[PDB]
């Protein structure tokens, strides 16, 4: 699988020696582009419908494991060409990004230990999985730094995270259901939920944004398809409080933000609120997997778009974040119109308009959660739903208004590789439901 | 035979220009055990016979130096007289490249940096000083380096005059392209004005600086200066600095500091204000963008000023280059008429290279033939009129970015 | 200009307009599919343009320094006019700001609202002074901001520094100076009537001078025939190469503008009003030196166009008296067919 | 079958280089041989999906049958 | 239209006025250090002048002396003079949506600086840009780029990281001239503002006299 793929990676760049750093990420995306098509004629022809144990007992590799790992591969090849391709052939674009053979072994690193979070049989792999996760986002954290408190602030984050993961591995070595539930909020309380989620959103804030469309992303995904695979905590009132309370905050406490960023991060807090209701469920591999791959399509193909509005803005705040408040984007269906157009196309999928992808996400989890016996949430879920497409519909108002100011570099050549990854991902979330009878069978066929 | 008779024999074969036989004379007045004090006749015939040895072409660098350490005795202090240390200083620098040996020679006379310094003067003994400086500025790009510790040199021996360091910074950023070294000798300057007593360095220095780092694109360069810049007491920063400054970030494409240096011009009074140098930047800023080109071309008048033919050629090149043919043409037709200034030649070559169309370069090329005939036909006579215009856009290209490219194309081939 | 005037335009422009998202799509979409249609017939025939630079550089530079454009033509066809619009390039095809905001008619002097039509009264009621004048006038006015200046003084300092001019909003006026279709016959084929005031009022009341460009197309009166075979009858006929020609002059002298609106002021200045007044005089409304002013300006557009009309190959020189006011006068309405005005032109004449 | 899938698919791929060519700020068309690349990709993909959907189908009918 | 949540959000602006000397309570908002605690003899006075014609302003003014003095003598360098605001208590200012701060002062040959303490690792570290005067004796706006000031530490460039500029505490101008004599300038306020548009023409009270195009209202 991926595995493979990843330590060999890191092994190629340990020993590379190669000056350009953008070289060596190209050749990573066609490495994961090649692994990807022989990994799957391998599945496909050798490995459907199987649960294999490899090394000892530690890791599973099962149909849930398979497609999760498949995601990550899309998410990582579009990552990498995110990372390999300069959007424009200008000093602001190289500025905004420029990759080091540190960086891409952090990432590297981070990415098999959220493999290895997917792939976790046994409770040492996962502590290992995890807390390597953590440092991996705390180093690729601390190597762009522009303050002092950010800085010592998500160092304590992840200190605090250790310590909690610590004690749990503890507690479950001294010996029942306690402990299950104290690891579910250990779990929980990384990915950002609602008592403990401002310092992840303040270090999502604080991030470059080339950074931040990852580290907001692979943690999420990794942990909640572990959760999901191995389903510990279900018919949990504990679950049941932190999801709806997420799900208020995310909701409520997104309406109070001004800032780019800090709007998209409290967007992926009430995301992770939608699909911690799932935890609840029986059945739920087809429902998480689908809201799963569309939010993981919808979260590129919104940071993409802001990363084009960079373009349009006459001056930067930052090398690092050119773009932190919203009404830097006021007007800005007069410089790129059809960019606005994806822009509300995913914006619309977020909130949950047919027959984009959001909505039949979100009408598979309400069809779970109605047919199972739970009423309260299914109404907590429709307010949720309708709060978010309040802001969302803001993040619309303001980029569509009026703006008569000229721009400075108004013509360059837009990178082709991003530009048609990015028009890829909005027909994917414009076009998608017509594929959907076909998912359903393949996963009813394949992955069951 | 006295050594005082060797001495005058020596001496008398150096006068006829037989350094061999002055070497020979000195070996058997060594052999036959003559005593080589300090003389007022002796100071001479070495330094004499030093002078000629070094002299000769064919003498190598290793016999020179046994020589010396064999004549070093001799001399009170191992300070040889300043005839000697004039033209062996010429021999090595002029005639030969060896820095490590002429070092080590100055060192012999002086081997502590901090300690016994004791400055000369260049009135007293200027032959020296002017054989270090003739080595410094004689060398090229391939001996820079060397020239710079010959830089340095200079300052741990001798009290240069100030004007050395103007006319350094202009021959390390300008004739040796190490721009490195000229920021360097602005660093030195600064050292010496804080710590010791030295006058202050001068906002033309940093102006100068910043013209030359804008013209290679130095950004780590321009960084430095301007961090320099903003806490330094000794100097102000006027127009010219600004002008400069926003040349520099133009060259380095950086929005927020070209409009954060048009800022600060544009708030002083237009008496000490902006001036045509920065019409110049501003307008070589929006090169591709006609809207604000236009603009600036507007705000000449505004701040009390007249275009000047950098001017015009600069607002022609920008009107060509984003697809007004015709109104470059119009504009150069008229410059005459509403300004009071003739088209030269840069001007008409400017029009009709960055004019990418064949009927519009063929109505450029009536309109110069009928009106200034003798200048078009020495524009015909060498290779300033380049054929570059844009190809059948078989891609279904946009003409704003199939222009752009042809525009950066001629730029290159402008260049040089 | 005169504060009435722009007020009326205002009014009827937001009468004709809404600047709204949903009618924008409507009328790009209505504009983009007749220009393709315009555009697909082009290709269908042989065509000839010569020019075509002149136009798309002029209306560049008019919205480059909020002048404003205008162009003038020569109307031989009913639907010449979004024909002619064929040759133009995409960008100026599917933009409707970037496109004609005129259908022209000059006056009477002596779907269509999403393509960007203004109403003419063709009829002998009212005058030259019509509220579509008044819009044209509006329209080649960038701001009630500056004043009036004869000769086109720089304005983009003081106002839109960063703004833009016509921000979204058409500045290309497009007149038909004759009035009428003009089906006129071998020898004296191609030719014209007179101009009328119309397009001299557009020329002089704007407070920033437009970019005028001349334009002449000749073969569309070949096709779309005012009487049915009128061109294919016996002894009606000389030349069978059905060739459509287009002509695009250059921008005509800005000297030449220049000296009209600076006789336009010396005549404001013969009144006690101002240059920028509430409300315009009878005396410039209906008066023997405005009316001779305009008269000029009328006739010196006409011949511009009449000097472009010589590069077509199949063309011979027009008679004196074709470009006099009063030789189309005592023109008959009634004949329906081929008519003989004075024994010098044959028409296709059809009311 | 094959004739729907593959259609729809080379329509999405269409789409796709008509969406990546318009927010470039290029007119449609740019490149018209992308459109081809793009087309036949994206039918490739949606070929090997129509394969992969075929075998569901005959396998949902064998438990379905008996 | 944004409704009712355009009140509920962060309230936005496009500048902020840090010292106001047009009020006439402005000694409680702004405090004054000389080396008088270092045992110096430079004196720092502080006044609002309110004259008849024109704004009122706040007068900086002092003897800055460089005499070290006889009762330590561990100083070295003993000259310096500045003012800054009353130490902040929020705990600390935004400045994320600005870009320049202004500064409307009228100064002399003198050579200021612009000093700003903000949240860095060591509590004396201080962003400093000298205060560049350009026509002496008349009234002037200095704008200075927030993301050109230069951490110091006690007057010794440090490594260089980008200012805070979500956690400032205050904001002064300081006198490290090095050089004997009176001193006085004369402020009017200092403001951070936004980015400003690109303008083509000099200021309205610097302007130069022609024909207007511009209709007169
Ligand atoms: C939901 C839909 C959201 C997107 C809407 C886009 C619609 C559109 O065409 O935009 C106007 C847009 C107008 O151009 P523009 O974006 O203003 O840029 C003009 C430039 O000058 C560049 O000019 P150009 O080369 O792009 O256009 C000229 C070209 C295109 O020529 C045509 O448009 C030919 C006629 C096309 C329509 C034919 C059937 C009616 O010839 O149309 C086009 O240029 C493309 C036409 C074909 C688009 C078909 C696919 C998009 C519509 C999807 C329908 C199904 C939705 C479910
Ligand atoms: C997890 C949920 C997701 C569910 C699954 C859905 C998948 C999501 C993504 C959808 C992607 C599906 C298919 C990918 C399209 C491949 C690229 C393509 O056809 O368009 C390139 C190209 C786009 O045109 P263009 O960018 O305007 O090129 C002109 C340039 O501007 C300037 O001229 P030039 O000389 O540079 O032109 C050469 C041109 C490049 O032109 C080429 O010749 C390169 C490629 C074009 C043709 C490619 C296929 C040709 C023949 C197809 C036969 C089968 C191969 C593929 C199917 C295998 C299926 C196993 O270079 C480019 O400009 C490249 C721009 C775009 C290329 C790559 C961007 C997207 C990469 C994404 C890869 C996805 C891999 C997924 C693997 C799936 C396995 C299960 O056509
Ligand atoms: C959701 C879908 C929505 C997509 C909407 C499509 C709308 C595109 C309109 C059709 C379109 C592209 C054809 C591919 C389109 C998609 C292909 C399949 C997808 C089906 C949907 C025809 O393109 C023609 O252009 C030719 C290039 O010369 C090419 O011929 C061959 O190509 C190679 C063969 O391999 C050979 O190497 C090459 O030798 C051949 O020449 C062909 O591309 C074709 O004949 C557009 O082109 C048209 O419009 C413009 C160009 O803006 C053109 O005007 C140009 O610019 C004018 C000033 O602006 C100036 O007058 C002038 O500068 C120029 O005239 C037109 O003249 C016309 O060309
Ligand atoms: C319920 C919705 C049903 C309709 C959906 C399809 C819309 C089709 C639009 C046709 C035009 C087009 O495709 O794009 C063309 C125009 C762009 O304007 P332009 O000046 O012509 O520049 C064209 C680009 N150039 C200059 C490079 C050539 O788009 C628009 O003006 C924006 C879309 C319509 C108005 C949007 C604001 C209000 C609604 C917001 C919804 C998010």
């Amino acid at each position: 699988m991926l595995i493979l793929a990843i330590i060999s990676l890191i092994t190629f760049v340990s020993m590379s020696k190669l000056s350009d750093n953008r070289a060596i990420i190209r050749l990573i995306n066609i490495y994961l582009i090649l692994v990807l098509v022989l990994d799957s004629f391998l599945y496909l022809l050798f490995l459907n419908n199987q649960t294999y144990t490899v090394m000892g007992e530690l890791l599973i590799f099962n149909s849930f494991t398979f497609y999760i790992d498949m995601l990550i591969y899309f998410i990582m090849i579009v990552i990498s060409s995110l990372y390999g391709y300069n959007l424009y052939n200008n000093n602001l674009y190289k500025t905004l990004f420029e990759p080091k053979k540190e960086l891409i072994i952090l990432f590297l690193i981070n990415i098999l230990g959220a493999l290895l979070i997917v792939h976790s049989n046994d409770f040492i792999t996962l502590f290992v999985a995890i807390e390597l996760q953590s440092y991996s986002i705390y180093l690729i954290t601390a190597i762009y730094n522009s303050s002092y408190k950010a800085s010592k602030a998500s160092m304590l984050y992840f200190f605090m995270g250790g310590i909690l993961s610590i004690l749990i591995a503890y507690s479950i070595n001294t010996y029942l259901n306690l402990i299950l539930i104290a690891l579910s909020l250990g779990l929980l309380f990384k990915i950002g939920i609602a008592p403990l989620h401002k310092w992840l959103i303040s270090i999502y804030e604080n991030t470059p944004i080339l950074i931040t469309i990852y580290i907001s992303l692979i943690p999420k995904i990794s942990i909640l398809s572990y959760l999901v695979l191995s389903n510990i905590s279900i018919n949990s009132l504990v679950i049941s409080i932190l999801a709806i309370l997420t799900l208020l905050v995310g909701s409520v406490g997104g309406l109070l933000q001004i800032k780019i960023k800090r709007l998209l991060a409290f967007s992926g807090l009430t995301n992770a609120g939608y699909m911690m209701l799932l935890l609840l469920l029986n059945n739920n591999e087809f429902s998480y997997l689908y809201y799963i791959t569309q939010y993981s399509i919808s979260h590129l193909a919104i940071f993409m778009i802001i990363i084009f509005s960079i373009y349009y803005i006459n001056y930067i705040n930052n090398q690092y974040n050119p773009i932190i408040y919203v009404n830097q984007l006021k007007g800005l269906i007069h410089d790129n119109a059809y960019l606005v157009l994806s822009m509300a196309i995913v914006v619309f999928s977020f909130i949950g308009i047919p027959p984009l992808l959001g909505f039949f996400g979100k009408l598979n989890i309400l069809m779970s959660i109605l047919n199972n016996g739970y009423y309260f949430i299914s109404i907590v879920l429709i307010v949720a739903s309708l709060i978010s497409a309040l802001y969302y519909l803001y993040l619309l108002n303001v980029s569509i208004q009026d703006k008569n100011n000229i721009l400075i570099n108004s013509n360059e050549t837009v990178s082709s590789v991003l530009s048609y990854i990015l028009s890829s991902l909005i027909i994917l979330i414009t076009f998608g439901f017509i594929y959907n009878s076909l998912i359903i069978d393949i996963f009813n066929v394949y992955f069951n | 035979k006295d050594t005082s008779i060797f001495a005058i024999e020596m001496d008398k074969a150096l006068k006829n220009h037989d350094t061999l036989e002055a070497l020979s004379i000195f070996y058997e007045s060594f052999e036959q055990g003559a005593q080589w004090e300090n003389k007022r006749l002796h100071m001479e015939a070495m330094t004499e016979l030093l002078i000629q040895y070094a002299g000769l072409n064919d003498t190598s660098v290793a016999d020179i130096l046994q020589l010396v350490q064999r004549i070093e005795p001799i001399c009170a202090q191992g300070r040889i007289p300043y005839s000697a240390e004039t033209a062996i200083a010429q021999n090595v620098l002029q005639r030969h490249s060896d820095t490590a040996n002429f070092y080590t020679f100055m060192n012999r006379q002086y081997g502590n940096t901090a300690d016994k310094v004791t400055k000369q003067d260049p009135q007293i003994r200027p032959h020296t000083y002017q054989v270090i400086h003739d080595y410094i500025y004689s060398c090229e790009s391939e001996r820079a380096d060397l020239a710079w510790e010959m830089y340095g040199l200079l300052h741990k021996f001798y009290v240069v005059p100030f004007a050395d360091y103007y006319k350094a910074i202009k021959f390390f950023a300008q004739d040796v392209k190490r721009q490195d070294y000229a920021l360097l000798t602005f660093q030195q300057i600064r050292k010496n004005h804080d710590l010791h007593g030295q006058p202050a360095a001068t906002s033309e220095m940093v102006a100068f600086l910043f013209h030359e780092f804008a013209k290679t694109k130095y950004k780590r360069g321009i960084k430095r200066l301007h961090e320099v810049v903003a806490l330094e007491t000794s100097f102000d920063v006027n127009r010219d600095v600004l002008n400069e400054m926003m040349a520099a970030y133009v060259s380095v494409e950086d929005l927020n500091r070209v409009q954060d240096c048009w800022a600060q011009l544009q708030q002083l009074p237009p008496s000490i204000g902006a001036n045509n140098r920065s019409v110049d930047v501003l307008l070589s800023y929006f090169k591709d963008n006609i809207h604000y080109t236009e603009r600036t071309w507007q705000g000449i008048p505004e701040f009390g000023l007249l275009p000047t033919l950098e001017n015009y050629e600069q607002y022609l090149i920008n009107n060509c280059r984003t697809g007004n043919y015709r109104r470059a043409l119009e504009i150069t037709k008229n410059m005459e008429i509403d300004s009071g200034l003739k088209p030269t030649a840069k001007i008409i070559a400017a029009v009709y290279n960055y004019t990418f169309t064949e009927q519009r370069k063929l109505e450029v090329e009536q309109w110069a033939e009928k009106a200034h005939p003798e200048m078009w036909l020495e524009l015909k006579e060498g290779d300033k009129l380049k054929s570059l215009c844009l190809p059948a856009n078989s891609d279904n290209d946009n003409v704003e970015s199939l222009l752009k490219q042809a525009s950066a194309d001629m730029d290159e081939e402008m260049s040089g | 200009s005169f504060r009435n005037v722009s007020l009326r335009g205002s009014q009827l422009l937001g009468k004709l307009d809404s600047r709204g998202w949903g009618w924008y799509v409507a009328k790009k979409w209505n504009i983009g599919l007749v220009y393709t249609m315009c555009k697909v017939f082009l290709r269908c025939k042989k065509v000839d343009i010569k020019g075509l630079d002149n136009l798309l550089e002029a209306h560049r530079q008019a919205r480059l320094e909020g002048r404003g454009l205008l162009t003038v033509m020569n109307h031989t066809s009913v639907l010449d006019d979004p024909v002619v619009w064929g040759m133009l390039p995409n960008d100026n095809g599917w933009i409707p700001y970037l496109m004609r905001w005129a259908t022209g008619a000059k006056d009477i002097c002596y779907f269509f609202g999403a393509g960007q039509v203004l109403p003419i009264t063709r009829f002998g009621i009212g005058g030259p002074f019509q509220p579509g004048m008044d819009m044209c006038v509006r329209l080649l006015n960038p701001n009630n901001k500056i004043k009036y200046s004869a000769k086109y003084t720089p304005y983009l300092v003081h106002t839109n520094a960063t703004s833009y001019p016509f921000w979204r909003e058409s500045n290309w006026v497009h007149f038909f100076p004759e009035g009428y279709v003009h089906q006129a016959l071998e020898p004296h084929e191609g030719t014209m009537r007179y101009f009328r005031w119309g397009t001299s009022r557009a020329v002089l009341e704007p407070v920033t001078p437009p970019i005028i460009v001349p334009m002449f197309s000749h073969g569309l009166q070949k096709v779309f025939q005012e009487i049915p075979k009128g061109y294919e009858m016996e002894g009606n006929n000389t030349n069978k190469d059905r060739t459509i020609s287009i002509r695009i002059g250059e921008p005509i002298s800005e000297t030449t503008v220049a000296g009209f609106r600076n006789e336009w002021i010396n005549l404001c200045h013969k009144e006690n009003v101002g240059l920028n007044a509430e409300t315009m005089p009878d005396v410039l409304k209906n008066g023997q030196e405005a009316k001779d002013l305009r008269s000029k300006v009328a006739a010196y557009l006409r011949e511009e166009v009449e000097k472009l009309r010589l590069t077509v190959p199949n063309m011979n020189p027009e008679l004196p008296e074709f470009k006099e006011p009063e030789f189309w006068s005592d023109i008959d309405k009634v004949h329906k067919g081929v008519y003989n005005h004075r024994g010098k032109v044959r028409m296709l004449r059809n009311p | 079958a094959l004739f729907t899938s593959l259609v729809g698919a080379s329509g999405l791929g269409f789409a796709t280089k008509f969406l990546s060519n318009k927010i470039r700020l290029k007119p449609a068309g740019y490149y018209p041989l992308g459109y081809v690349f793009s087309g036949v990709a994206w039918a490739g993909l949606g070929l090997v999906l129509h394969n992969v959907h075929q075998h569901s189908l005959e396998v949902l009918e064998k438990k379905k049958t008996a | 239209m944004s409704a009712n949540p355009a009140i509920v959000r962060p309230t936005e602006t496009t500048e902020q006025v840090l010292v106001n000397f047009t009020k006439p309570n402005s000694l409680e908002t702004v405090l004054t250090k000389c080396d008088e605690e270092l045992g110096g003899y430079s004196t720092v006075n502080l006044a609002l002048e309110r004259p008849t014609t024109g704004k009122p302003y706040g007068r900086f003014f002092g003897n800055l002396s460089l005499d070290l003095p006889k009762d330590n003598k561990m100083v070295t360098r003993s000259g310096f003079a500045m003012f800054r605001t009353l130490d902040q208590p929020t705990n600390a200012w935004n400045w994320e949506q600005y870009r320049h701060l202004e500064l409307r002062v009228r100064g002399d040959r003198r050579k200021y600086f612009v000093n700003v303490q903000s949240a860095t690792p060591l509590a004396s570290d201080l962003y400093q840009h000298r205060l560049f005067i350009q026509t002496p004796g008349e009234w002037e706006t200095v704008v200075i780029p927030i993301d050109d000031f230069i951490l110091t530490n006690k007057g010794v460039v440090q490594e260089q990281m980008a200012m805070d500029t979500a956690n400032v505490y205050t904001v002064g101008i300081g006198l490290i001239d090095r050089q004997y004599g009176p001193y006085n300038l004369d402020i009017e306020y200092i403001k951070a503002v936004a980015h400003p548009p690109l303008e083509f023409k000099p200021k309205k009270e610097y302007e130069v006299e022609k024909e207007t195009i511009l209709l007169t209202p």
